[PDB]
């Protein structure tokens, strides 16, 4: 029925969020790198011709 | 330290040291941003080259 | 619940001492003494050369890899010059990281080693153990580094990590100032400051202070105190609490640390946190770290007593008489220790503090005396302490068990074992700090 107060009375330990030293967070990855599906095409149509087409 | 001695407690000494811990949270937030947006810039530049090289390679094969 | 061995001993008077917040009755036993926990440690018999990481920043065209472990040149990787849009695979940071994981399990079948988000992490069987972990890039090092369980600095960690990795800093080689532990959290992606591996925690929950609870239903438990183990360091960084070798001999109450005065030691818990005697973490000194200050003095001296108050905490040994006050904040900075008076208090005296007044006994051969020391503000007012049985120095047996009293009726009764069927009455009254009345007497119920 009663409820104890010595918690209410200090920090009551384990209830929202307890906070130590963290450090060193870096953040996050990164979304993958600069995709060069374009260039890698063209390069390809060019040695494709360079090779086949250019006698 | 200081509202563990005050002597009072209650929701507005909590509510101190909850506005205290979000100020830090938002400007760590703001840290981990500014990293995005020059990410963002870098791989913007990085596409604007290789597309620039493409363009080049066309010029170089059309003759 | 717990056992009940902590509350023992034919004089539980004389080896008893409690204050009492409310809800908890905080209990402490002289003669028992703490000891630390031997069985509870974090990774009992860690090796730090069992596993490491190869973290990769990124690839450079035309440069070469090379990993080397165990005197083994296990991988080699060479990047194209760059010509190939199809080279963009070949200097992507994790399709690198897969091919020297690829090129150290062909050259080390046994071992086993898995790609990381970032790393490639190596993890040798149990029989056998890292002994060289170098890599040559050929690019200062700014490709690949090697990471083991040393860092020097702080900002040499990876940014990404298995979820358990553990890493010391060191960072001088040469001095303790910066010794400390961090652990990668998978999850959070944050590095914590943890406690270091093959080190103890806890003081066994049991030789410490226990505590009288009022139940929910109100009736009471009797159990140990939840304490906090060791957070960050080692023995040799976060040192023992000062009582862990010896007994504690009071519990009080001051500027809302839960404190004890174990030996010359005065220790004091967190501002708020009563079962945390640990320090925060050893980045940068903290406000509410604990407390736990030895006095330094000519003579080494056995603190007994300690009476708290709004600002100040007297503290008294056998000829000795310090003020523990802090002006502001009690922060282990600001905290001042001052030495005010040196009157003799004897062993088994039991102050009680009616407002300013603090009531204490000192047995002589045959019949107490009853003595009064008072608790100015002014330090430099201070006065020893008075012999208010000094008309009437026989009329207490030499056996006082109990001197507790009232503060608005004015009176201080004194129990005595000697002839416990008497109640020695004291009723004073004070006038802007004159004494006006002092009556000496005892009701005798049989």
């Amino acid at each position: 029925m009663s409820k104890i107060e010595s918690a209410l009375q200090a920090a009551q330990p384990g209830l929202s969020r307890l906070r130590g030293g963290a450090g060193g967070m870096g953040y996050r990855a990164a979304t993958t790198q600069a995709e060069q599906p374009r260039s890698s095409l063209l390069d390809t149509i060019g040695r494709f011709a360079k090779a086949g087409a250019d006698m | 330290a200081a509202i563990g001695e005050s002597m009072l407690e209650g929701s507005s000494m909590d509510r101190i040291k909850r506005v205290t811990e979000g100020q830090f949270i938002r400007e760590a937030n703001m840290v981990t941003e500014n990293y995005r947006r020059d990410y963002q810039a870098i791989f913007a530049q990085q596409l604007g080259g290789t597309q620039s090289a493409a363009s080049q390679i066309d010029e170089i094969y059309k003759s | 619940p717990n056992g009940s061995n902590y509350i023992k001993t034919a004089n539980p008077r004389n080896d008893l001492r409690m204050v009492t917040v409310a809800d908890y009755t905080f209990i402490v036993n002289r003669n028992v003494v703490a000891q630390k926990n031997t069985k509870s440690v974090n990774l009992p018999n860690y090796n730090p050369n069992q596993d490491g990481l190869i973290n990769v920043r990124g690839g450079q065209y035309g440069r070469e890899l090379i990993v080397h472990i165990n005197g083994k040149d296990v991988a080699k990787y060479k990047i194209p010059d760059g010509s190939q849009p199809e080279h963009v695979n070949n200097t992507d940071a994790q399709w690198l990281a897969e091919e020297l994981a690829k090129q150290m399990r062909t050259n080390l079948s046994d071992w086993t080693v898995n790609v990381g988000q970032g790393f490639i992490h190596v993890t040798a069987p149990s029989g056998q153990q890292i002994d060289s972990f170098t890599t040559k890039d050929g690019y200062a090092d700014q490709l690949i580094n090697p990471v083991t369980h040393y860092a020097q600095s702080f900002s040499k960690l990876p940014p990404n990590a298995p979820n358990g990795y553990m890493v010391k800093i060191v960072g001088d080689a040469s001095k303790s100032a910066d010794q400390y532990y961090v652990r990668y959290d998978a999850e959070r992606k944050v590095w914590t400051e943890t406690l270091g591996w093959n080190t103890e925690d806890q003081v066994l929950w049991e030789t410490m202070p226990h505590a009288l609870v009022r139940a929910a239903d109100g009736n009471f438990d009797f159990k140990w105190l939840e304490w906090s183990p060791k957070s960050w360091g080692d023995v040799d960084t976060n040192p023992w609490p000062s009582f862990v070798g010896s007994s504690i001999n009071d519990v009080f109450f001051f500027r809302n640390r839960l404190g004890f005065l174990s030996g010359e030691n005065i220790i004091l818990s967190r501002t708020a946190k009563y079962f945390n005697f640990y320090p925060a973490s050893i980045a940068n000194l903290s406000d509410d770290d604990p407390i736990d200050v030895a006095v330094s003095t000519n003579r080494i001296a056995i603190l007994k007593y300690a009476v708290p108050f709004s600002e100040e905490l007297l503290i008294w040994s056998d000829e000795a008489q310090f003020v523990l006050t802090a002006s502001g904040t009690l922060t282990s900075k600001s905290v001042e220790l001052n030495l005010t008076t040196q009157f003799d208090v004897q062993d088994r005296a039991r102050p009680f503090g009616i407002g300013r007044n603090v009531y204490f006994a000192s047995p002589r051969s045959s019949f107490t005396s009853i003595h009064r020391y008072y608790a100015v503000q002014d330090v430099s007012s201070v006065k020893n302490a008075e012999d208010i049985t000094s008309h009437v120095p026989n009329y207490i047996p030499n056996g006082v068990f109990s001197i507790c009293g009232s503060g608005t009726e004015n009176f201080c009764s004194v129990l005595s074992h000697g002839d416990p069927s008497k109640i020695f009455m004291y009723k004073f009254l004070y006038l802007n700090e004159e004494l006006r009345q002092q009556s000496w007497s005892h009701w005798d119920f049989g």
